């Protein structure tokens, strides 16, 4: 809900990217963990991995807060202004309005 | 790089003919009953193969080819941002297919390089194929 | 490494030419040697060529220093400026940047 | 001399700026020192300032190495190419060349 009143003029095809961006960032943190989990120096067989790491089982908040910094509105202000000018080029009761019938 | 197996059989046959042809100055036509000295002391050498390959044998092949490339990452050093992005877009949906279904992000399907002519665009696009061992 | 910090704005397809230029210049010096090696006047059969000449078994430095004088940048400054203007016509976080979440 | 063979196509009005840039950066380091020299906490009158600080009595090398990073060529490649095309639009022995007189 905080993402709602922060992204005002974003199109629907744009905030479907920032969740794919935060997904991509969390996969980057997961493979980052799995490239150093097997990189154990003085790898003792004692104290086995019966407790798993499980570093990122879901998207955290700072993944969103980092992926949100690359947000970008696709449509400009000049094209939403173009479609509003097309809505008024369309009629939408282009005329009198608010009349009544004789008794 | 562009021959087929029958072309290589013809290449070997033409190298054998070139090695015979370089010995016909003393293997003459007056030698009617041929002496078996050449039949156990003649071996084709390297420049005969080079003659049969370069001067002759037009290859019977033009079409597309499917193999892993061989240009490594240190053919264009640096550009670590582009390399890291291509790793996140190509390396990971091949080398780690299960973790993409942990939280279920669908992968993308390709980028569009753009830049000045001759900055190693193709030489970079082959590099991720060489790293992933992909075709 | 001295060729690195001397050719700044050269494209990758341009310094693949100057090594073909220095190769072509060294082949010119090799056939130059072989056109005068067999041009021996008072050619005595004594003191045979058991020691070969081998004049240019590799590219020397002055082959590079002569071939470098015909270096030429292919791309201009106006086209790298065109692509930077296309990078800013592209979004690349064309917006707010650097926000945070409520506690 | 190392600045000579590093700035190739810079105009004369451009490397008169980068020495004013390195001067401006060294004045920034001097007033930076004088804003913390008088900011002494537990300011004892003992051990007086008979030895002065004198932090930047001249421009150091890293002032140049930091100011050089904001170097910018004013003239483009398209205008030096324009003047060379004006040199060939000019004559400069646009003709025969290399003749001699009868004996």
């Amino acid at each position: 809900e905080f993402l709602a009143k922060m992204t005002n003029g974003f199109s629907g095809a744009d905030l479907t990217e920032i969740c794919q961006r935060a997904c991509k960032l969390a996969i980057r943190e997961s493979i980052e963990s799995e490239i150093r989990r097997e990189r154990e120096r003085q790898t003792n067989p004692s104290a086995m991995e019966v407790e798993e790491d499980d570093p990122v089982p879901e998207i955290r908040r700072d993944h969103f807060e980092e992926a949100m910094r690359f947000a970008r509105r696709s449509v400009s202000d000049n094209d939403i202004r173009k479609y509003e000018m097309f809505a008024q080029t369309l009629q939408q009761s282009r005329g009198f309005g608010s009349f009544r019938f004789p008794s | 790089h562009g021959h087929v197996g029958a072309d290589l059989a013809a290449l070997c046959s033409e190298a054998a003919l070139q090695a015979i042809r370089k010995k016909m100055d003393l293997i003459d036509l007056e030698d009617e009953t041929i002496d078996a000295e050449v039949m156990n002391s003649l071996a084709v050498t390297m420049d005969d193969f080079r003659w049969a390959l370069s001067q002759s044998n037009p290859s019977a092949l033009r079409e597309t080819v499917v193999e892993v490339p061989q240009v490594t990452w240190e053919d264009i050093g640096g550009l670590e941002d582009v390399k890291r992005e291509l790793q996140e877009l190509v390396q990971y949906p091949v080398e780690h297919p299960d973790k993409f279904l942990k939280f279920g992000m669908t992968p993308s399907k390709g980028v569009l390089f753009y830049g000045p002519p001759g900055c190693g665009k193709t030489l970079l696009a082959k590099a991720i194929a060489n790293e992933c061992q992909a075709n």
